[PDB]
RNA sequence: GUCUCCGUAGUGUAGCGGUUAUCACGUUCGCCUAACACGCGAAAGGUCCUCGGUUCGAAACCGGGCGGAAACACCA
RNA sequence: GGAUAGUGGCCUACCAUGGUUUCAACGGGUAACGGGGAAUAAGGGUUCGAUUCCGGAGAGGGAGCCUGAGAAACGGCUACCACAUCCAAGGAAGGCAGCAGGCGCGCAAAUUACCCAAUCCUAAUUCAGGGAGGUAGUGACAAUAAAUAACGAUACAGGGCCCAUUCGGGUCUUGUAAUUGGAAUGAGUACAAUGUAAAUACCUUAACGAGGAACAAUUGGAGGGCAAGUCUGGUGCCAGCAGCCGCGGUAAUUCCAGCUCCAAUAGCGUAUAUUAAAGUUGUUGCAGUUAAAAAGCUCGUAGUUGAACUUUGGGCCCGGUUGGCCG
């Protein structure tokens, strides 16, 4: 009987079984438990805006070398010490201490992305100008 | 302008508001558009009327030129018109003219303040000058 | 919600009075009268939308005002008058006189009827009851309230009321082989015979009403208006007397008429 | 509180946006037929699923089926009538053998070359977008019109365009006006 | 274990490499003559084949 | 906006108007392999935040400006 | 029996000890108003649904009440609490989750404009009023169509074929051009007309409006999945690149720039949530000997499932549907 009830009168213990069986899943715990809302330090945000607190530099896990440039960044809303990424070269010198940065994602639905240890979140924009905008010279970085 | 022949389409009579009501079909070959007053002009010896007894709206004129439709009305007397026509279309002709009531803010705000006193407030007006003569 | 509501969007009005779903968010809602709400006509767009005498809705209350139409014998001056099913409207200008009557395809009509006919309105009996002072009554499907009827007259038949006088005149009973009009539902406009009915007595009493082209159909005892006998309409029927053609038969009629 | 518009997405992305092998076939069918946008291949694909769903949706159901027979052969009588079916294919199996070619066939741009008045499409693209060319008696400049076999004859130079007669035109005027003052 | 790694080489071959301005050329078309163009390339004026066709050779 | 506490190599951060140096980390350099690695053998790294004076002579004596670190203010 | 406009523990006095529950009561959480519906897909289904429509709740958190048919009303009052305004310190006046607009909050969301001209509502009533509503402005939330270019002639390079008069012309071609030429409208100007309560726009059309220096189309990538370089210069496990594998330690097809090429196209990339992918939720449609998965074994309820059998067979006919000799 392929080890399920099989009656014309038998929904109950299927529908039971079900909702039990599908807590297993990653996605289902991930969504009705509603960790995101708890744990998660943007809360289930795309983005988040903080406090630059000071410049980071961590070095790469195995079979790597470099120093990612991170920085630490205090979220406004939560208030709590979240590690950023600053992505492209030369990015460092247009963040400086108590800046404001639009954090982001980093594209593994919460977990580090390569050798970067630790850190999932990129900044986008700094100041209210894009990172991408002052690479390329198209704007630059407002004084104060 | 040339070649108009201004061509009538749906006409219909009624005697309820003394009127006729049909979608005029104006074909203007060569030339952009024709102006209200000119298919008024022409729309009263068809209908063997004067040129203020007439109306016309719409005349959005057809993609690719020479050709517009619009509907139209007939009005059998001029006191008719006054009472059925609406003011809009009277004072855009000739047939009346548009008083300016200033506008909608300050006839609110001077309704508020006339909603404040209880009154017609000449006596309020007298009472409040001689206490605040001072 | 603390009381009664005076307003009718543009989405929830009945979908028989035909309306756009552009030309503003509201309807005209139609004042409290003969019929209800969602089984009448407004005035306003009867006049504005169906004979398109009047473009603007000033146009409707400039015609109204100026004592022109006339609804079962009364002048009227209310817009949203909810004329419906046996709403006779007299237009001493124009010569016309215009009668309510539903189509076989579920709307209004515009069918015209002679000043003899206008004169005449069928009614359907609702109550039959004894009054106070013991005088008998009855009530119409319009609400109109007539004493001192015939007592053969029941429930579920229909009078033929003199609009003029507000007087009986005839009476026709309900019984087998009986020409009817169905008023309500998803096979309104429907005429034909009655052949048999089961009672139910429950509720929702069912009568198996057959068309003259030998279709049946079954419709609920309160949505039935009987309108004569077997062959011979006390009243003139619309075009088409609901012969409800399918969309097969309906696509060639329109092949053969182009 | 206004009934709200409805609005709808004409053309479907494909699942596999990667591959050679269908990259190269909308190319060629784009070039051939003159189009900028592969959204326009996009769409006409999308078209065709459409009628194609709705065709099967009709032949899993018994002949003399009153549903089955109004929508059969009203949609029959639209292909035909627009031209992408022939007389001889009315027979609602064929309406699931339409590809895309037939349909690109039955655009005005296509059309307008086929009559000989452009002499290449993307000059009837030109000619499309600058109101040289009308149907009927009303000028149309969308490239997809659709000619369904009626308007095929009435397709003409308008009459209010240079090269139909008319008003000579913009750049020619400041050509002969120079060479008049000149030669004066 | 370190967090306070040097962080003065950063943007340092973003300033060593040389500067190369883009030298001006003769505007491609664009929209449907793109596509033109590129039809006009891809099967009708094909010139190298080899084996299998290429879109962007090398210097061979 | 006004008032107050600090500012010192690359990170640390000393140290003291006739004179700025030290200390660890680091920063490089010879060392080995193949790159290493630890192991190692040596030396490159401050307008004392900026200006102006006091000044024989000042970074430090003083004051102005800025940066940061803390406050109170700020109804056209 | 009171009270209600009414039935009723709605309330009261007395009497009886009942009522619900593993068929999921009760209690807790809800990034929970519900539904019509929206996204997604062969089917099955999953997720979302404050948000234009219907039915509900509220006017800062509660309580109480007048008037009126209808309110437990807050753009109506009365009281308390938390807020907050004007004070010549006695006192008085307020609840924008109404239309605009301001501060704060945050990733995150518009003018302190015009008109009752339309769709309606209300009054004693055709006339008046309505930030209900409509119009305009901001607006790349999403959708539809669609400019940025085409067409001849010259300098080369071709594909069938004619002469077989040599490698001469090549008549018709399709492109490459430090070739050159005519025609063409659109974007933008708009005289004017129409549009509209007045307008602003759309459409119409006088007249003015390209030759590329021009009226300039970007967003990403080129090792693989996943189409597009064994090209150049710079860097040398440094800087950095990469969603996955991985690349860079002086020969980088993966970095940073240039050339070229390709992907979508006024659109493209990124982050988060969700769907198909996922037969990784498996009722359709998973696996359990060893990859995670038979409870040590047995008894056993709720639940699930549960042997066969009881009217057949045979004719007599009639009228409808589908086609059918003969048309």
């Amino acid at each position: 009987g392929k080890g399920k009830p099989r009656g014309l009168n038998s929904a109950r213990k299927l529908r039971v079984h079900r909702r039990n069986n599908r807590w297993a899943e990653n996605n289902y715990k991930k969504r009705l438990l509603g960790t995101a809302f708890k744990s998660s330090p943007f809360g289930g945000s795309s983005h988040a805006k903080g406090i630059v607190l000071e410049k980071l530099g961590i070095e790469s896990k195995q079979p790597n070398s470099a120093i990612r440039k991170c920085v630490r960044v205090q979220l406004i809303k939560n208030g709590k010490k979240v590690t950023a990424f600053v992505p492209n070269d030369g990015c460092l010198n247009f963040v400086d201490e108590n800046d404001e940065v639009l954090l982001a994602g980093f594209g593994r639905k919460g977990k580090a992305k390569g050798d970067i240890p630790g850190v999932r979140f990129k900044v986008v924009k700094v100041s209210g100008v894009s990172l991408l905008a002052l690479w390329k010279e198209k704007k630059e970085k407002p004084r104060s | 302008s040339d070649a108009v022949t201004i061509r009538t389409r749906k006409v219909i009579s009624n005697p309820l508001l003394a009127r006729k009501q049909f979608v005029v079909d104006v074909l203007h070959p060569n030339r952009a558009n024709v102006s209200k007053d000119e298919l008024r002009e022409k729309l009263a010896e068809v209908y063997k009327a004067e040129k203020d007894a007439v109306s016309v709206f719409g005349f959005r004129t057809q993609f690719g030129g020479g050709k517009s439709v619009g509907f139209g009305l007939v009005y059998n007397s001029v006191a008719e018109a006054k009472k059925f026509e609406p003011t809009y279309r009277l004072v855009r002709y000739g047939l009346a003219e548009k008083v300016e009531k200033a506008s909608r803010q300050q006839r609110k705000q001077k309704k508020n303040r006339d909603k404040k006193i209880f009154g017609t407030g000449k006596r309020l007006a007298k009472k409040v000058a001689r206490r605040n003569a001072d | 919600a603390r009381g009664p509501k005076k307003h009718l969007k543009r989405l929830a009005a009945p979908h028989h009075w035909l309306l756009d779903k552009l030309s503003g968010c509201y309807a005209p809602r139609p004042s409290a009268g003969p019929h209800k709400l969602r089984e009448s006509l407004p005035l306003i767009v009867f006049l504005r939308n169906r004979l398109k005498y009047a473009l603007n809705g000033r146009e409707v209350k400039a015609i109204l005002m100026q004592r022109h139409v006339k609804v079962d014998g009364k002048v009227r001056t209310d817009t949203t008058y909810p004329a419906g099913f046996m709403d006779v409207i007299t237009l001493d200008a124009t010569n016309e006189n215009f009668r309510l009557v539903y189509d076989v395809k579920g709307r209004f009509a515009v069918h015209r009827i002679t000043d003899e006919e206008a004169s005449y309105k069928l009614g359907k009996v609702k109550k039959v009851q004894l009054g106070k002072k013991g005088v008998p009554y009855v009530v119409t499907h319009d609400g109109r309230t007539i004493r001192y009827p015939d007592p053969n007259i029941k429930v579920n038949d229909t009078v033929k009321i003199d609009l003029a006088s507000g007087k009986i005149t005839d009476f026709i009973k309900f019984d087998a082989g009986k020409l009817v009009y169905v008023t309500g539902g998803r096979n309104l406009g429907r005429i034909g015979t009655i052949v048999h009915k089961e009672r139910h007595d429950g509720g929702f009493d069912l009568v198996h009403i057959k068309d003259s082209l030998d279709n049946t159909f079954v419709t609920r005892l309160n949505n039935v208006f009987v309108i004569g006998e077997q062959g011979k309409p006390y009243i003139s029927l619309p075009k088409g007397k609901g012969i409800k053609l399918s969309i097969a038969e309906e696509r060639d009629r329109r092949r053969a008429q182009q | 509180p206004r009934a709200p518009r409805t609005y709808s997405k004409t053309y479907s992305t494909p699942k596999r946006p990667y591959e050679s092998s269908r990259l190269d076939a909308e190319l060629k069918l784009a070039g051939e037929f003159g189009l900028k946008n592969k959204k326009e291949i996009y769409r006409i694909s999308f078209q065709l699923s459409k009628i194609r769903r709705a065709a099967r949706d009709l032949l899993t159901r018994d002949e003399k089926d009153p549903k089955r027979l109004f929508e059969g052969n009203a949609l029959i009588r639209r292909l035909v009538r627009v031209g992408v079916l022939s007389e001889d294919k009315k027979k609602l199996d064929y309406v699931l053998a339409l590809k895309v070619e037939d349909f690109l066939e039955r655009r005005l741009q296509t059309q307008v070359y086929k009559l000989g008045l452009a002499k290449s499409v993307h000059h009837a693209r030109v000619l499309i977008t600058q109101r040289h060319i009308a149907v009927g008696k009303q000028i149309v400049n969308i490239p997809s019109f659709m000619v369904r076999l009626d308007s095929e004859k009435h397709i003409d130079f308008a009459p209010t365009s240079p090269f139909g007669g008319a008003r000579p035109g913009r750049v020619a005027r400041r050509n002969a006006a120079r060479k008049a003052e000149a030669s004066g | 274990a370190k967090v306070h790694g040097s962080l003065a080489r950063a943007g340092k071959v973003k300033s060593q490499t040389p500067k190369v301005e883009k030298t001006e050329k003769p505007k491609k078309p664009k929209g449907r003559a793109y596509k033109r163009l590129l039809y006009t390339r891809r099967f009708v004026n094909v010139t190298l084949v080899n084996g299998k066709r290429r879109m962007n050779p090398g210097p061979s």
